[PDB]
């Protein structure tokens, strides 16, 4: 197959500025019949890719004029002048004029922004999760930027490891912030045998860790 | 034209002849 | 306008089938050549299959030959691909797409799990708002949605009335092979006692429908 190489994989931009995609393919893109049938999409999460560019350089309907497509040979880039926060998701090229359709591995452009700090909760285990058998102690870490953002579980002071799992939001499409939540897994038996829960997070935001903290028993 | 006058794209894979 | 509505995918044992819909509107359905596209999870774009404006023409991705056909009904303005003999990579949400190589308009997609793994509804917890919320500052609430399989569940807030500031999080899973996910949102303290917050958790593949309130324990 043709191989389309996209680059770079990942590309931070502050807002408002230029923002260029490459895509070297492994062959020229030329059919037959003389044309070049190469497709740029965007993808935002949880939805289907968008056509953005068709025939290197033709824009769609929907389409905003700062997106534009150009190339030839080998290569060909996408080019968005003038970069707003909704343009954050995935970018793929796409090339059809080689049988059969293939299409880059993708490039996330995610924006670059001031720092903000995490918003940090914590929440009990429900009473109705103690009921059957488990509790489940989470920790949320709301609208902050850059992504990266340690969460340390404590129970009684001592530090946890192995039953915490992460998860974490796209860039938001308006403020292009993150969160993330931190959920620790424990059974009903120890749950109930220790007093204290806290969990410390570190971040660019933040001079010093903030830990949130409550006791088992309506704190 | 540079290419073909009207675009025929490549919905199926290519079927070279290699016989008589 | 242009319009692609995709059905059939969920859970299935590998080597079992199952067959995916693809209902279009707005447009003259045996104009176009149609197409498969799938997304492998966390993944790239691969194509599937082409199939031309009267079912005469097929061509599949190589990896599929002889287990998926495609196939085409224009007088219902529907597309089909029926899958076969499913293995662990043909897991990802399908995309049905108009005219290859253009591929100008895609349908919603629809997920295809292959898993030995059997059904399971989710469980709904409240994440109820810590005691000590700023008095005229912001409380956060939220859903746990714990436990499930498979994929999708879908969370809304007040019926779909509270919107800004909700943040559902990609599922996770677990060590149990299960699903876990929690559903967020950000509200002035001042309404806790006075605005009512329900959490509408849908997830189709067991026919779990919950709405569970959340509110200040005590
Ligand atoms: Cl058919």
């Amino acid at each position: 197959d043709v191989v389309l190489t996209q680059s770079p994989l990942s590309l931070p931009v502050i807002l408002g500025q230029p923002a260029s995609i490459s895509c070297r393919s492994s062959q020229s893109l030329v059919y037959s019949d003389g044309r070049t049938y190469l497709n740029w999409f965007q993808q935002r999460p949880g939805q289907s890719p968008r056509r953005l560019i068709y025939k290197i350089s033709k824009r769609d309907s929907g389409v905003p004029e700062r997106f534009s497509g150009s190339g030839s040979g080998t290569d060909f880039t996408l080019e968005i002048s003038r970069v707003e926060a909704e343009d954050v998701g995935i970018y793929y090229c796409m090339q059809g004029s080689h049988w059969p359709v293939t299409f880059g591995q993708g490039t996330k452009v995610e924006i670059k922004r001031t720092v903000a700090a995490p918003s940090v909760f914590i929440f009990p285990p429900s009473d109705e999760q103690l009921k059957s058998g488990t509790a489940s102690v989470v920790c949320l870490l709301n609208n902050f930027y850059p992504r990266e953002a340690k969460v340390q579980w404590k129970v009684d002071n001592a530090l946890q490891s192995g039953n915490s799992q992460e998860s974490v939001t796209e860039q938001d499409s308006k403020d292009s912030t993150y969160s993330l939540s931190s959920t620790l897994t424990l059974s009903k038996a120890d749950y109930e045998k220790h007093k204290v829960y806290a969990c410390e997070v570190t971040h660019q935001g933040l001079s010093s860790p903030v830990t949130k903290s409550f006791n088992r028993g309506e704190c | 034209a540079t290419g073909r006058t009207h675009s025929s794209p490549p919905r199926a894979p290519s079927s070279p002849g290699r016989s008589r | 306008q242009v319009q692609l509505v995709e059905s059939g995918g969920g859970l299935v044992k590998p080597g079992g089938s199952l067959r995916l819909s693809c209902v279009s509107s707005g447009f003259t359905f045996s104009n176009y050549w149609m197409s498969w596209v799938r997304q492998a999870p966390g993944g790239g774009l691969e194509w599937v299959a082409n199939i031309n404006q009267d079912g005469s023409e097929k061509y599949y991705v190589d990896s599929v030959k002889g287990r998926f056909t495609s196939s085409r009904d224009n007088t219902k303005n529907s597309l089909f691909l029926q899958l076969n003999s499913l293995r662990a990579e043909d897991t990802g949400i399908y995309y049905c797409t108009r005219d290859p190589p253009y591929f100008d308009n895609w349908g919603q997609g629809t997920l295809v799990t292959v898993s030995s793994a059997s059904t399971k509804g989710p469980s709904v917890f409240p994440l109820a708002p810590s005691s000590k919320s700023t008095s005229g500052g912001t409380a956060a609430l939220g859903c746990l949605v714990k436990d499930y399989f498979p994929e999708p569940v879908t969370v809304s807030w007040n019926s779909g009335a509270l919107t800004s500031g909700v943040h559902t999080f990609p599922a996770v899973l677990q060590s149990s092979g299960l699903y876990s996910l929690s559903s967020v949102v950000t509200v002035p303290s001042s309404s806790l006692g006075t605005q009512t917050y329900i959490c509408n958790v849908n997830h189709k593949p067991s026919n779990t429908k919950v709405d569970k309130k959340v509110e200040p324990k005590s």
